[PDB]
């Protein structure tokens, strides 16, 4: 049931999910395997099952009550509108991109440098950050309207799309 | 408190000038101002005067949709 | 010869000030640029301007063969270093000389003479000037260190040779202290400056910094066009000066004149320059430095004495006597404001953004050098001055009554500044005095002064209410003026209203990271905190380090800002270099 919800939150060492448990998988294959390796919270996270890895159930919560800040309640009503119309004209913030990309093409950098600067404010809402961690599947906001972004992140593995990114694309 | 207020940048107003200001400007106001009262009444809609291809995709994207909306 | 074209080898204020002076000398002007330089004021008015390259300033004006080239392409036939840089480097005096250009300064040989600090003193003492007590040649060893100051009792401060900028200066308390001040002295000389050698002296608990501003001649006269006190310092860098130097007896006044005189006969130093001092609390004078360029001062004593000191600099070069025969006499009391581009709020610390406005003041007794205008924009490169305001009045009572005046009119937007300092120290009673006296000294602001001065934001939307939009709108209420704002969602008299459909309103949240409690560990990387340049890499490709351990040291606004590692791990992918330029959130390397 939950491998079909749309979002998967798991409190990091509370949380497990994994098909079959370590004692029958060492009965009938003989392998040797903890619950950590067989489907801890991060293990899952970074295998692309589960969305977000939180420390204990009230920030589960607030993951929650923040992910759906972003979202209508179905597939035909409108999603909220939050502060629409903040800064109408350039500002240093947006003057500070003309020189954020580095001047060499082999450095790296953060493309959060650049996502905290395009969108209304410093709310972007980051989705499966382990799952495939060169690409950067997130909620934002333009002119109070939530829009999902997916970005290359140069700083991790260059920026290139592998399997997991392309997976993580594909589903947001 | 977080209500946006007016603000009076500059000048130093007597309380009579700003009892005089706020009456003025509360005789402005906008009154009701698009009150929720809106009910929905979908008779006659222009998607429905509309022809549609048997197997548009506008049927879902425009006419459902728009049906549909709360 | 005689100056026919003046290369200005400078930037901001300083290249604007040289240029007018030569403009209204009758001389043509060159000023040479950086990249980031592209559109400063004094480009565009310089006669003619030469783009030297480079976005840093060690490879576009502390190149030697890039300002020499300058020179010859443009056919100018002098060269002003203005301040910093190398107004100051004997060395490239030296290849100014040997190309035939006019170096507008002191000889190569004064400058190296009067910059070794120890062979500063050796010259003072020879002059018989003032000197506070210390040993009189570099230390062997921290146990010299502490046989001087048993003798003489702590305080005491140990001072770096060749160190300048306010960083060659370390200070004991107490005798346990002695030996590893020392060290850290050596080994911060030696990294800096080369020159790995230090004294020691006593240290003054309150002194007050006084300057004599000193116009010598190739042929042997002396003037001293007057005092100045520069007490209000930050970081061992003046940010308020006044001239005349007040509240000093005849007495403290005549001796600062006279040693002035004989340290510079001593020196053989000629040209512009001035003499620092040092006044305790206690009134005694001692002999602190020479500094052998233009000094950034320089306008309130050309306020307070009508001498055009970069025209004297002109004539001094050209080789003719001076025409003043004897110090002048001051009239009236000038103040003079640094507006740095430095957030009061937050220490003081520099940080670069756009002049979106920058409206100065005018009217009675205000003068403005700034190298800055609207529309222009301050980098990571170069140090943090955008204007000097300079305020002047009869006495010193007028002249802080206008200088309220002039900055209450003062206005920049876009960037923070030490405006609201200047506004509250210009009324500070400790800055006022008494008429006999006043409190501040060379500590003051960072130990004494009450930091009332808010972190600066700009415009920027902090909590809930700043969301909503505005207008405002002049009113006038039985003739009175008046300006009132209005929120685009205001509902007043039972009714009105906007922004009905749907529309919700919280705190917006900072760009800024997402503040999550591991602090930048859930990832390998080091990332650059803000745009600098790289002039340190501690460590190597293959090196452990444990968190807390320096990783790089980025220069910006010519400070340092280390980068230390955030993890314990193996140093991999270093990427930087000495001298490389790097962007904000740029990777460094990984500790993985
Ligand atoms: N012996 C001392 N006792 C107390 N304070 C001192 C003493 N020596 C220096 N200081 C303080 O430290 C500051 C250091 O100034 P100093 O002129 O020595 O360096 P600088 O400005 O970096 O040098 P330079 O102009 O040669 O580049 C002095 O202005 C004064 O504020
Ligand atoms: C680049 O900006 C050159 C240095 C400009 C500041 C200089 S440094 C030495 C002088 N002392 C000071 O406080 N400002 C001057
Ligand atoms: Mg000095």
């Amino acid at each position: 049931s939950p491998i079909q919800t749309d979002l998967l939150v798991a409190v990091r060492d509370q949380g497990y999910m994994f098909i079959t448990g370590p004692d029958v998988i060492k009965d009938v294959t003989g392998e040797d395997v903890t619950f950590d390796e067989l489907g801890g919270a991060d293990e899952q996270a970074k295998r692309g099952n589960i969305h977000k890895v939180v420390n204990s159930e009230a920030e589960a919560y607030q993951y929650v009550r923040d992910y759906l800040s972003f979202l209508p309640s179905n597939h035909f009503d409108n999603p909220p509108i939050v502060n629409p119309g903040m800064e109408p004209e350039i500002t240093p913030h947006d003057l500070e991109l003309d020189s954020i990309v580095p001047d060499a093409d082999n450095m790296a950098y953060d493309m959060h440098e650049i996502l905290l600067r395009i969108f209304d404010d410093g709310d972007v809402f980051e989705i499966a950050e382990q799952r495939g961690p060169a690409m950067i599947t997130a909620f934002a906001r333009v002119d109070g309207h939530p829009v999902g972004v997916i970005a290359n992140q140069p700083m991790v593995l260059s920026g290139a799309i592998d399997n997991e990114a392309s997976d993580k694309a594909a589903s947001f | 408190d977080h209500e946006a207020h007016i603000k009076v940048l500059r000048g130093e107003p007597t309380p009579e000038e700003m009892a005089a200001l706020m009456a003025v400007l509360a005789s402005a106001g906008g009154g009701p101002a698009e009150p929720v009262k809106k009910e929905r009444n979908m008779w006659g809609h222009p998607v429905d005067k509309l022809r549609y291809s048997v197997f548009s995709w506008q049927r879902v994207t425009l006419l459902e949709r728009t049906h549909m909306r709360r | 010869s005689k100056i026919s074209k003046v290369l200005v080898a400078n930037r901001g204020e300083i290249a604007v000030r040289v240029i007018r002076a030569a403009k209204d000398a009758g001389l043509a002007s060159v000023a040479v640029y950086a990249e980031p330089d592209a559109d400063a004021p004094h480009v565009r008015l310089a006669d003619e301007a030469f783009a030297l390259g480079g976005q840093t300033s060690a490879e576009s004006y502390l190149v030697f063969e890039k300002i020499l080239d300058a020179a010859e392409k443009s056919g100018a036939n002098a060269i002003h270093p203005g301040y910093g840089f190398l107004s100051e480097n004997a060395d490239f005096a030296q290849a100014v000389i040997d190309a035939g250009l006019i170096w507008i300064g002191p000889s190569p040989q004064s400058i190296r003479d009067l910059g070794d600090k120890v062979t500063a003193r050796h010259i003072a003492a020879r002059a018989k000037a003032p000197l506070v007590p210390g040993t009189p040649d570099p230390v062997k060893d921290a146990d010299e260190v502490v046989a001087f100051a048993k003798e003489h009792g702590v305080p005491v401060a140990i001072k770096a040779a060749f160190g300048g900028g306010g960083r060659g200066m370390k200070v004991a308390r107490t005798l346990e202290e002695i030996p590893e001040l020392f060290e850290s002295a050596t080994r911060e000389a030696i990294a800096a400056f080369g020159r790995g050698e230090c004294f020691v002296e006593r240290y003054l608990d309150k002194p007050r910094h006084v300057e004599a501003q000193v116009i010598a001649d190739q042929h042997g006269n002396v003037v001293v066009a007057g005092t100045r006190d520069c007490s209000l310092q930050r970081r061992f860098q003046k940010l308020v000066e006044e001239a005349p130097a007040p509240f000093l007896t005849d007495a403290q006044r005549k001796e600062i004149h006279e040693s002035a005189k004989r340290i510079c006969k001593e020196a053989g130093y000629y040209g512009a320059g001035t003499v620092e001092y040092l006044v305790g609390q206690d009134g005694l004078i001692s002999f602190l430095e020479v500094n052998t360029r233009l000094q950034v001062e320089h306008p309130v004593t050309e306020e307070t004495s009508g001498i055009d000191l970069v025209r004297q600099q002109f004539k001094i070069a050209n080789g003719e006597p001076l025409d003043i025969t004897e110090d002048p006499t001051p009239r009236g009391h000038s103040f003079e404001f640094r507006i740095n581009g430095e957030d009061a709020g937050r220490g003081f610390l520099p940080a670069p953004g756009p002049v979106t406005k920058f409206v100065a003041p005018t009217g009675p007794g205000v003068r403005m050098d700034s190298g800055v205008e609207t529309g222009s924009v301050i980098g990571g490169q170069f140090d943090s001055m955008l204007a000097k305001l300079i305020v002047t009045g009869a006495t010193r009572e007028e002249a802080l009554e206008r200088s309220r005046r002039a900055l209450a009119e003062f206005t920049v937007e876009g960037l923070a500044t030490v405006i609201p300092f200047h506004r509250a120290v210009v009324s500070d009673p400790a800055f006022i005095g008494d008429g006999e006296k006043f409190d501040v000294h060379t500590r003051w602001i960072e130990t004494e002064w009450n930091n009332t001065v808010e972190p600066f934001t700009g415009g920027d939307p902090i909590e809930e209410e700043d969301t909503v939009p505005r207008q405002t709108v002049v009113v006038e209420v039985g003739g009175r003026r008046l300006e009132v704002s209005l929120p685009g969602d205001l509902a007043i008299g039972g009714g009105g209203g906007a922004a009905a459909p749907g529309v919700v309103r919280k705190k917006p949240k900072p760009r800024k990271r997402g503040g999550g409690g591991a602090k930048a560990a859930s990832g390998d990387a080091v990332t650059a905190p803000m745009q600098g340049t790289v002039v340190k890499v501690a460590v190597e490709e293959g090196q452990e380090v444990s968190a807390g351990d320096l990783v790089v040291v980025l220069e910006a606004m010519k400070m340092e800002n280390p980068v230390t590692a955030h993890k314990d791990g193996t140093i991999t992918g270093l990427a930087v270099e000495a001298g490389a330029a790097i962007t904000q959130g740029t990777v460094i390397a990984e500790i993985k």
